[PDB]
């Protein structure tokens, strides 16, 4: 057309893309803070001094590197009119919580991998208020500290106390009994020990793992959350203790339940990827379970003990369910989550199906637990011990035709009142199309079991009748209940504090409502911004970590305050400020936020960098960055500097970026999530073309000959389908850990986006991207595939299988290995040659 | 102070520390020359100053590099209420542009936390505060 | 808490907000050679106590030289050079204003004079426009 | 696949190589021959009164010296040059910032230089692009 | 000449910062044997040479 007017972007030396970098990363040592998070409000109890509360909260101070313990003293009153800037007080008296150069074990390893979590130090503790105790993992072994119990508040910072052992290995997963704060629980070598931090007196619990060979030969453990769990189910426990003590009445002996997660690790497929030390070259065994393939045999265990006046594990004991769980549950394939009841009385757990379709929430109560030995008369016997009434209620059953998305809300109540008919909280998606808040109380009306006999339950053999089921919300708008948010229940005032979406998708806010009338809900947050927040316990006072597309993130500390008579309307006034918005670049600036309309007139939104320097008339290169899958919303009125500094760095070279919610993406609603069933590429793709040629339409520097589409794990996924079925609008497509054959991934992400290798096999074979190869460019320096050598999740087979199919079919590409990188790029070396790889690509192919 | 007295010899009780004193007994006060800090009151009184250093006050702020500090933050050991104005020595900007009057914010610490209180008003090289200076 | 001056930049743009700073000079009389050291600092009363502190334990002792006659950006790139300078080593080329505590050392640039005699040109010249800011006969 | 992103560079690793620049460049001089030791090692300020008086105890005598124009960062590594590096013997020419806790012994450099004359002049560059980083030279008007 | 000396050599690469190309056959042993990935090394490296030689 007019190659005088589009834009050609200076070509730089491989030195200077790296000077670009540098300087770059010149101030991102600013722009990341990692602003705090994992709040505890307490108050001081003093109504003297000069302080209401302590806030306890991990946090890097930037006068060092790893983040540490730290906490906040809120006062009584303030100077209004003038902001109070709250201290970073250092619990701990700077010691390390990382080895030399991040040396971990390979277990924390993949739970950091499973969590994303980049960041260095204390990773996360366990609090327990009424001791006031700080248990947490640090560096070698766990440790604790104390801070205001029955003890006082300390003023200068302590030193943590070192748990000893006589155990090898890591200890993961620590959590403080709620009913015996000096008790603790662990899992170590995949099974559950307890100990007791004053005396040092330890206690393994459960014997399904022996450490005899390698985790091919060694397959059952318990109370630990397997692979599919871990990362997609965001269950990271399988272990959870009894909240209340009961008393055996023995002589005065008191008894702690916990229930586990036993699993059968056996018949799920075993695959072999590099480890960490290159130079050993030898691989770990991983049980990771494809499509179609058997997924872990899973059930539910109760661990009890029983301990002196003392504190002293008098006697332990393992039990199991009355009849197998299998049996019990047929159609069981995930427990999505689990825990218990507060006063203690049932212990809850969420099931899931194999197609994610037919979740149920069921109450098993601890009777129905028999002791566990091999002595089929002593089974026998108990089984006639257990009461006839005992039963397992399935109190709620979520069922859809798309998929059930798993919401971990669930906040049963006392039920002193009228002690049957359990009245609950419950998020539910599945009946209006959006995630809302319901007040649920089903009738718990046990019909009488013999539990000698084994039987085989029907379809809806412990369904519980619904009494009613009161919706606090509806509207075409969501509460937030996957990624770890979470509500807060003040039984109180009868106030429930949620987080949503109800003024827009972009943005999170706080609203309240009541749960004794479903009437009008309370905005706690400014709009404009979208937040991330956490109550108080005492329900004075939240924490809102917030932020902007143009703001950086900032964490102000609101206090409700306002008539008691009417709690609804108590008005969140700011209280004071813990972190400040940070100093944005010198060249930075701030992306748009675009919105527009497909030709079914669906909403989608978008983001845009501008080229720096713009002159109007030109067309740039346009990078559209993508990842479009489920569970993951790019696009939200929210700092994008931290996490996508490169599109910045793109801009400033000149390229236009482009950034779409495809169909599919979250935030948006089960109808909006679900048009990707059985289709996953077939509809996305569309999408992002769509908003290319608004986008284009729109802003005029859209060159549509030269489209770049850039993408991580199923973004660069997307990537590849994009340079297969429109090929004529991208010119290039960097792939970053493309997933390209479906058939190979896991149960719990793909069994439900589409279903079985059986049942959607058109599915299977459209979207397996390394099988429709033959449609790739035949062009060279069009597809440039990246990826991470000792990946766990997307692993290498899914760029190698690419490779081969490419090979056989005589399409050119490039590669770029990251050896050292898992699934995201972590090492900061590696990511630089990343970025500066990305910039020469585009800079002499794009 | 080197005021309506003249030169009055300020007290240091340790040139580790940063600390000085003057008693001063005259009305109002002139600058003192070492960077322009002045404190103006009424009466004849005892003064304690300390130099309080950002270092360790500032490393308890979270954005620490983001803000800029335009003096010296000194603490003043005075009796409550009997100083009238201070003026601590801001660097210049107002012969240039792009910076605000009533865009600075001023900086008060305590055992709680930075108070990012609202000041008085900016000379060329001074701002001032009002009674409540402590 | 202590009191203290106003402390603000706004996130949304880099200002480089202008400083009333000034450099200084430390002499040796007594040693075998000369070492002159610049310290591109501002100019705060507890910055100069502080490298009086440092200076007087290292004998050195600052000469009231012609400071800045004009405001100057805080942070950015300064070169140093003089015209007795490359035969006599400057130690690094660019130099930084950047606003440090008192209770570190500040930073500067050595310079090895040799002799001292009563007056060497000095140069401090910005790199964002080549302008002049400063000069000194020493 | 939950958006396994780059993530960039947290680089959380800044204003500690000032701090550690002043303890760089320890001489000892019972002789007119000299010998040097340089440490760099991040994230606290309570190292440096403590190895700052070990080497008072074991007698290496102190020099302010320019700390880094742009901070240093751990987990990578850099590289010591110079006029007096390699003429002059310096044994280990590769330093590294790893953090060891304050009241621990370090990593040093020995670095002799006989009958040093009037300067030695050293660089410390990183080994990713041999930008150049620090400078120095150490003066024997300074020396005890 | 297992594939970690490959690897290792891309390790160090983007230890150092210095660009490459890479090309895997993902099921050839030491030898390119099957000839369609032979064929794709002689296009690989008429190529490369074409372009940047």
């Amino acid at each position: 057309d007019d190659p005088a007017a589009r834009f050609q972007v200076q070509k730089h030396s491989w030195d200077g893309l790296r000077s670009i970098i540098h300087g770059s990363r010149k101030y991102s040592g600013l722009i990341v803070n990692k602003a705090p998070h994992d709040f505890q409000f307490v108050q001081k109890t003093d109504e003297s001094g000069p302080h209401s509360h302590r806030l306890y909260y991990l946090g890097m101070p930037y006068g060092s590197r790893e983040n540490s313990l730290l906490y906040s003293e809120i006062p009584k009153k303030v100077r209004k009119e003038a902001l109070l800037l709250l201290s970073w007080k250092q619990m701990l008296d700077h010691f390390q919580a990382t080895p030399h150069h991040g040396v971990y074990s390979r277990e924390e390893e993949l739970l950091r991998e499973r969590k994303r979590l980049g960041v260095f130090g204390i990773t996360s503790y366990d609090f327990h208020s009424e001791s006031g105790l700080f248990l947490f993992q640090a560096s070698n072994s766990l440790f604790h500290c104390r801070d205001g119990g029955k003890n006082g508040f300390m003023v200068s910072p302590m030193k943590p106390l070192e748990i000893k052992t006589q155990c090898s290995g890591p200890r993961m997963d620590p959590k403080i009994c709620p009913a015996d704060p000096a008790f603790f629980s662990f899992i170590n070598n995949s099974d559950l020990w307890v100990a007791n931090i004053e005396t040092g007196e330890e206690r393994r619990l459960t014997f399904c793992h022996q450490g005899l060979s390698n985790v091919l030969d060694d397959p059952k453990s318990a109370g630990v959350a397997t692979f599919v769990i871990q990362e997609e189910f965001d269950r990271f426990t399988g272990y959870w203790w009894c909240p209340t003590a009961s008393w055996e009445g023995s002589e005065g002996l008191k008894t702690l339940r916990i229930l586990y997660e036993e699993v059968d690790e056996s018949e799920v497929e075993v695959i072999h990827v590099p480890s960490p030390a290159l130079e050993e070259r030898k691989t770990d065994s991983y049980r990771y379970p494809r499509t179609g393939s058997k997924n872990p045999k899973i059930a539910l265990k109760l661990a009890e003990f029983q301990t002196d006046s003392q504190g002293k594990i008098v006697s332990t004991q393992e039990k199991e369910l009355v009849q197998p769980f299998s049996s019990l549950f047929p159609k069981v394939e995930y427990i999505a989550r689990a825990g218990w009841t507060r006063d203690g009385k049932y212990a809850w757990a969420m099931f899931l199906d194999r197609p994610q379709q037919w979740l149920q929430l069921v109450l098993l109560p601890p009777a129905l637990f028999i002791p566990s030995t091999e002595n089929e008369e002593q089974r026998l016997a108990s089984a006639r011990a257990v009461p006839r009434n005992v039963q397992p209620y399935v109190v709620y059953e979520e069922v859809t035709n798309v998929w059930i998305n798993v919401h971990d809300i669930f906040y049963p109540f006392p039920q002193s009142e009228g002690e049957d008919e359990l009245c609950f909280l419950r998020a539910n998606e599945c009946k209006t199309g959006f995630c809302h808040l319901y007040k649920v109380t089903a009738v718990l009306k046990s019909q009488g079991y013999d539990w000698s006999e084994p039987f085989s339950p029907g379809e809806d053999e412990f369904k519980c009748p619904i009494k009613e089921e009161i919706a606090l919300t509806s509207g075409e708008w969501e509460v937030l209940a996957r990624h770890g948010s979470k509500i807060w229940v003040n039984e109180e005032t009868k106030l429930v504090y949620f987080q949503g979406t109800k003024d827009t998708p972009l943005e999170h806010h706080l609203y309240v409502v009541s749960y004794e009338a479903a009437g009008e809900i309370v905005r706690l947050t400014t709009p404009g911004f979208s937040h991330s927040c956490s109550m108080s316990q005492n329900f004075d006072m939240f924490v809102s970590h917030y932020s902007s597309v143009s703001t950086p993130p900032c964490v102000h500390v609101y206090k409700l305050s306002g008539p008691d008579d009417d709690p609804l309307h108590k008005q969140p006034r700011f209280w004071a400020s813990m972190m400040e918005a940070a100093s944005c670049p010198p060249d930075y600036v701030p992306p748009e936020i675009f919105h527009f309309h497909t030709r079914s007139d669906v909403r989608l939104y978008g983001m845009i960098y501008k080229p720096h320097a713009l002159q109007p008339g030109k067309k740039h290169p346009t990078v559209l960055f993508v990842y479009g899958g489920p569970q993951v919303q790019l696009v939200n009125n929210s700092f994008k500097g931290i996490k996508y500094l490169r599109l910045n760095t793109l801009a400033s070279l000149g390229y236009a970026v482009v950034v779409i919610d495809g169909r599919g993406s979250c935030q948006r609603g089960l109808r909006f999530e679900g048009a990707l069933k059985n289709q996953m590429g077939q509809v996305e793709i569309e999408d992002q073309v769509e908003g290319l040629q608004f986008v284009a339409e729109k802003y005029g520097f859209i060159d549509l000959s030269r489209v770049a589409i850039h993408g991580w794990s199923y973004g660069g996924f997307l990537s590849l389908m994009g340079l297969i079925h429109k090929p004529q609008v991208f010119k290039v497509a960097i792939a970053g850990a493309p997933v390209t054959v479906w058939m190979a991934y896991d149960t719990g992400y793909t069994e439900r986006y589409m279903d079985v290798p059986e049942n959607n096999q058109h599915g299977y074979e459209a979207g397996s991207v390394a099988l429709h190869v033959e449609k790739l460019p035949n062009e060279p320096n069009r597809l440039l595939i990246l990826h991470g050598f000792l990946d766990e999740n997307v692993h290498f087979f899914h760029t190698n299988f690419l490779v081969s199919q490419l090979i056989r079919a005589g399409k050119p590409y490039q590669l770029q290995i990251y050896p050292n990188e898992r699934h995201s790029i972590r090492c900061p070396e590696s990511g630089e040659h990343y970025e500066v790889t990305l910039l020469h690509f585009l800079q002499e192919y794009l | 102070f080197w005021g309506p007295t003249g030169p009055v010899a300020t007290e240091v009780v340790d040139k580790e520390k940063n600390l000085y004193r003057v008693h001063f007994p005259v009305a109002g006060s002139y600058r003192w020359p070492n960077t322009g800090l002045c404190f103006v009151m009424r009466e004849a009184v005892t003064v304690e100053i300390e130099f309080c250093v950002w270092d360790q006050f500032l490393g308890e702020i979270n954005p620490q590099h983001s803000w800029m500090v335009a003096g010296p933050l000194l603490d003043i050991k005075a009796e409550p209420g009997a100083v009238e104005a201070v003026h601590l020595p801001h660097f210049v900007a107002l012969q240039g542009g792009h910076v605000d009057t009533s865009l600075f914010q001023m900086a008060h610490f305590k055992e709680e936390g930075m108070l990012l209180e609202k000041p008085a008003r900016v000379e060329l090289h001074h701002i001032v505060l009002e009674n409540p200076s402590f | 808490s202590p009191l203290g001056v106003l402390l603000k930049m706004i996130h949304n743009a880099l200002r480089f907000i202008p400083v009333t700073s000034v450099v200084l000079l430390y002499h040796r009389v007594h040693p075998e050679e000369v070492t002159f050291h610049l310290y591109l600092i501002p100019s705060d009363c507890s910055i100069r106590k502080a490298i009086d502190d440092l200076e007087m334990k290292f004998q050195f002792v600052r000469i009231h030289k012609p400071p800045p006659l004009t405001p100057l950006y805080m942070g950015c790139r300064y070169t140093v050079s003089g015209s007795g300078s490359g035969m006599l080593e400057i130690l690094p080329k660019e130099l930084e204003l950047c606003y440090r505590s008192p209770g570190e050392d500040q930073l500067f640039s050595e310079f090895y004079v040799g002799h001292l005699g009563s007056g060497i040109r000095l140069q401090v010249k910005d790199k964002k426009d080549e302008t002049l800011v400063w000069e000194a006969l020493v």
